[PDB]
């Protein structure tokens, strides 16, 4: 028990799946047909990767996850795919029309049609949990059903969950990768509408990842699959305290302690180092020093921003592999003597660390270097406003001439709606800027 | 899957209509006989958008054939793939039209309609998940601007959440000398304001001076301007008809494309008009390769979608795109942010190897209004040939109301051309 | 441990109102702009009507 329910929402948060649960399979050693030969207790178990997978009687090491989308191409790809054994197909749900980049139809007009049956299918997954700790929920902020689905099925989780832990894992939007124009509304939206009823979030900029895996990686034009590929890795670096024990093991909810001074500060950044092509890991091994130092150059980050301009309110270290905590505390005192690191008065300064001794994997045929040793940091940063900032400035251009306002007035909206949501976020940007003043 | 059910009205949506069918059952490898004979299996991913699926694997289109006149349907059958449409799917008036449009849309083909959308229904009823429409059809005829207006308002009374989308060919005096193009144009305008959500403008000026100064055709046939129009439906039809990621149904290109309900006109471009990836995408912005007789130089974008097709660097075709929203910064307004989408699908339209589609929602497509403007009051000024239409019953108002409605369309295109940002 | 109960509940309790108000609210809204669109198209219908009579009369000349 301490299990944990994955609800991916939408085609990122679907296809953001597939890549996590693949890679989940192939650092426990689960096969496509859900087979854990190293596993010898049959169709149960209290280890730690079954915070994730149940098993059943068969011996099948079965996500805990539901699968969701409006239309069905996506997850009908997941059904017919390499890892399709994994899913009961009760697991996988599908309509049949989706909500057209409008988060109305996600939340309202389509929305409504199918969330009794979702909520009715994380039950099950719910009732054969012993001690359920939460729920990940992985979506795009973009999509009509990453936005709108995923706020109505917060709110409902709230309701039939109380105040039972809900993480998200959502993707902001990038102009390399977009699909539709009213990208800004939705994620406003959703932002404001699930901002009550998520405890930590974990944003995920599409434009940071499309540039490291261009930069890093010489990836020429970054795919879905390259950009899913790395974003699996992190989300497996935040996940793997919950799947792996050791000694040195530190649990995400500790961390979590950490990361959220006040219920709406709740939005972390996350950086991962190494992203190496294996052409350029050959011969050179990265030192603990080395990547660590890595975890505050920017360019590494999950959301662009510049934690340089911002005060820190909480510094972890998630390493994983060959890493012992002498060499974590020498490179760590390097690096606070020479970086751009202050924390705001109110809070410690000491970092936070947890080392997994299982090393980092990776997919077959993908652009990763497998390394001995890898790190996710996460900061809490008043920078990272900086991506509401840029998202409220798209939103405020439109808004102020009613720009595609119709196509939600349409499916039941009222503009109220509208700017509730935003002056919601204008004082979200406030709430960082007063947590980074001094004290008096 | 999202199925879309096509209906061609009159001698130009019928005639442009098959040539559409033409065109996309050679790429979907669907011969005369409704049978699949192609390479690739991404040709029939997604072919149940456009056709039904009937045992024997044959494929026939979901496509309604009309025409108050009933020779239209013989050319029809007698062209190449006229074995392929539904038999049933032919429905014929006898006394055609006479170009006019209160004939199409209020006497004879309102006798008609009804025959009409019992075809409709029986294709719609039959679809998993029907997204909506697409017409072809003439504004300057009868038939198809009177009573394919009509059929819109029918069937949007009935699918009133479904996607009405038309390729409307606009009259031009270098293509056709009937003098009355601009009242029935005029009065079909004032109804796809009101009952579209989006609209191809297929601008018959614009096809004639493609083909006369760049094609270098002395005198345009009426295959010259529709091998044009045929080459940008396929174009501006790649995302609904292959695996794709954006604008891949009627209803999201509607959202990215219509930022206010009234402002969904379209200019259509395309490029090659008879190659290198900097080359197609300057040509595709062109004035010259627009199928609306319109200068994107003298108004704004406000949103904008591009097609390219063929084997092409992804990375090129980004870079060029972002090269010419920054040159041409000015065309493109500032408050809708990142108003430009481009999609890329591998396989090109036949005869080519690279090719590009545009579609701009763009606020210099009042200059074509204007010109239809134009036409229209200098013979409302005198009242000509009204009586054709008060004859029909018409009073002389409606033609006032069409002349008002259109006249606000063009000044609310001027209103989002002349605001900025702060 | 009963003002933590009492806050949980209500916490639960506005969240199920709160969304009970907006989804009746974006019904009530979707509905009366479908109406008004099918009021709209219906009024068509009967200007047709009328002008088909008109036509009746013309030809009772
Ligand atoms: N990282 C990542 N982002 C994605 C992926 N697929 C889509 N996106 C992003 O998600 C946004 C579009 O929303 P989607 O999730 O695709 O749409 P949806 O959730 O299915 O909701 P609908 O509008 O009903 O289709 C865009 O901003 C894309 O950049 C993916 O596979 N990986
Ligand atoms: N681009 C193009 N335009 C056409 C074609 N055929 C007719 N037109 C144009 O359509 C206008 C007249 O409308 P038509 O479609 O021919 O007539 P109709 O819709 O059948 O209506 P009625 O003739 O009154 O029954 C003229 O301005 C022509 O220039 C065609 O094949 N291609
Ligand atoms: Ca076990
Ligand atoms: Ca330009
Ligand atoms: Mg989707
Ligand atoms: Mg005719």
């Amino acid at each position: 028990m301490r299990e944990c329910i994955s609800i991916h929402v939408g085609q990122a948060g679907v296809q953001i799946g597939n890549a996590c649960w693949e890679l989940y399979c192939l650092e426990h050693g689960i096969q496509p047909d859900g087979q854990m030969p190293s596993d010898k207790t049959i169709g149960g178990g209290d280890d730690s990767f079954n915070t994730f997978f149940s098993e059943t009687g068969a011996g099948k090491h079965v996500p805990r996850a539901v699968f969701v989308d409006l239309e069905p191409t996506v997850i009908d790809e997941v059904r017919t795919g390499t890892y399709r054994q994994l899913f009961h197909p009760e697991q996988l749900i599908t309509g049949k029309e989706d909500a057209a980049n409008n988060y109305a139809r996600g939340h309202y007009t389509i929305g409504k049609e199918i969330i009794d049956l979702v909520l009715d299918r994380i039950r099950k997954l719910a009732d054969q949990c012993t001690g359920l700790q939460g729920f990940l929920v992985f979506h795009s902020f973009g999509g009509g059903t990453g936005s709108g689905f995923t706020s109505l099925l917060m709110e409902r989780l709230s309701v039939d969950y109380g105040k039972k832990s809900k993480l998200e894992f959502s993707i902001y939007p990038a102009p390399q990768v977009s699909t539709a124009v009213v990208e800004p509304y939705n994620s406003i939206l959703t932002t404001h509408t699930t901002l009550e009823h998520s405890d930590c979030a974990f944003m995920v900029d599409n434009e940071a990842i499309y540039d490291i895996c261009r930069r890093n990686l010489d990836i020429e034009r970054p795919t879905y699959t390259n950009l899913n590929r790395l974003i699996s890795q992190i989300v497996s670096s935040i996940t793997a305290s919950l799947r792996f024990d050791g000694a040195l093991n530190v649990d995400l909810t500790e961390f979590q302690t950490n990361l959220v001074p006040y219920p709406r500060i709740h939005f972390p950044l996350a950086t991962y180092a190494p992203v190496i092509s294996a052409e350029k890991a050959y011969h050179e091994q990265l030192s603990v020093a080395e990547i660590t130092n890595a975890c505050f150059e920017p360019a590494n980050q999950m959301v662009k921003c510049d934690p340089r301009h911002g005060k820190y309110m909480a510094c972890c270290l998630l390493y994983r592999g060959d890493v012992v905590p002498k060499d974590v505390n020498a490179a760590i005192a390097t690096i606070k003597t020479k970086r751009s690191i202050q924390f705001v008065d109110w809070c410690p300064t000491g970092f936070k660390v947890g080392i997994n001794y299982q090393p980092p994997t990776v997919v077959p045929g993908g652009d990763l270097a497998k390394v001995q040793r890898a790190v996710c940091m996460l900061s809490n940063t008043t920078a990272i406003a900086e991506a509401w900032a840029r998202l409220d400035h798209k939103f405020d251009l439109m808004y102020a001439k009613r720009a595609f306002v119709h196509w939600y007035v349409g499916e039941g909206m009222e503009e109220g709606e509208f700017s509730e949501a935003r002056e919601d976020m204008a004082a979200l940007e406030k709430d960082y800027e007063e947590v980074g003043v001094d004290s008096v | 899957m999202r199925e879309i059910v096509h209906i061609q009205a009159g001698q130009c949506g019928n005639q442009i209509g098959a040539k559409f069918w033409e065109v996309i059952s050679d790429e979907h490898g669907i011969d005369p006989t409704g049978s699949y004979h192609g390479d690739s299996d991404l040709q029939l991913e997604r072919i149940n958008v456009y056709y039904n699926e009937a045992a024997g694997n044959k494929y026939v289109p979901r496509a309604i054939l009309v025409d108050l006149e009933p020779g239209t349907m013989d050319s029809v059958r007698s062209g190449p793939f006229g074995q392929i449409f539904r038999p049933d799917n032919f429905v014929f008036g006898q006394s055609g039209a006479g170009n006019n449009w209160a004939k199409g849309h209020y006497t004879e083909g309102a006798e008609l309609v009804d025959s009409v959308l019992d075809v409709v229904r029986k294709e719609s009823e039959s679809c998993d998940c029907l997204q909506g429409f697409q017409l072809t059809h003439s504004l300057g005829g009868g038939t198809g601007s009177g009573m394919g207006t009509l059929l819109i308002s029918k069937i949007r009374e009935e699918y009133p959440d479904r996607i009405m989308n038309t390729f409307s060919v606009v009259p031009s005096p270098k293509v056709s000398d009937t003098v009355v193009e601009p009242y029935n144009a005029t009065l079909s305008v004032h109804q796809l304001v009101e009952n579209t959500d989006e609209t191809y403008c297929i601008d018959n000026e614009a096809l004639y001076d493609i083909c006369f100064r760049t094609l270098k055709l002395t005198t345009p046939t009426y295959g010259d301007l529709n091998h044009l129009v045929s080459a940008t439906m396929s174009g501006v039809t790649t995302c609904l008809r292959f695996p794709g990621q954006l604008n891949a149904d009627l209803r999201k290109l509607a959202v990215n494309m219509v930022p206010f309900p009234r402002l969904h006109f379209f200019m259509p471009g395309f490029a090659p008009l008879t190659l290198t990836v900097p080359e197609l995408t300057q040509q595709m912005f062109d004035a010259k390769n627009m199928m609306a007789a319109c200068d994107p130089r003298h108004g704004r974008y406000l949103t904008v979608a591009a097609v390219f097709r063929g084997r092409m660097s992804m990375k090129e075709v980004d870079e060029q795109m972002l090269n010419v929203q920054n040159k041409n910064s000015s065309y493109f307004v500032e408050w809708i942010p990142n108003n430009v989408k481009t999609a890329v699908c591998d396989i090109p339209p036949r005869g080519l190897k690279m090719s590009a589609t545009f579609i701009g929602n763009s606020t210099a497509i009042q200059e074509l209004f204007k010109r239809i403007s134009e036409q229209f009051t200098a013979m409302f000024r005198r009242k000509a040939f009204l009586h054709w239409y008060t004859g029909e019953g018409m009073d002389e108002m409606e033609f006032t109301e069409a002349e008002s409605n259109m006249n606000d369309l063009v000044s609310e295109y001027q209103q989002y051309q002349d605001a900025t940002a702060d | 441990i009963q003002k933590a109960i009492e806050e949980n509940n209500n916490f639960i309790k506005m969240a199920k109102e709160k969304l009970a108000q907006k989804m009746e609210s974006n019904k009530e809204n979707r509905e009366a702009h479908l109406a008004a669109m099918l009021e709209r198209l219906q009024e068509k219908d009967k200007h047709a009507e009328e002008v088909r009579k008109n036509k009746e009369l013309k030809e009772e000349a």
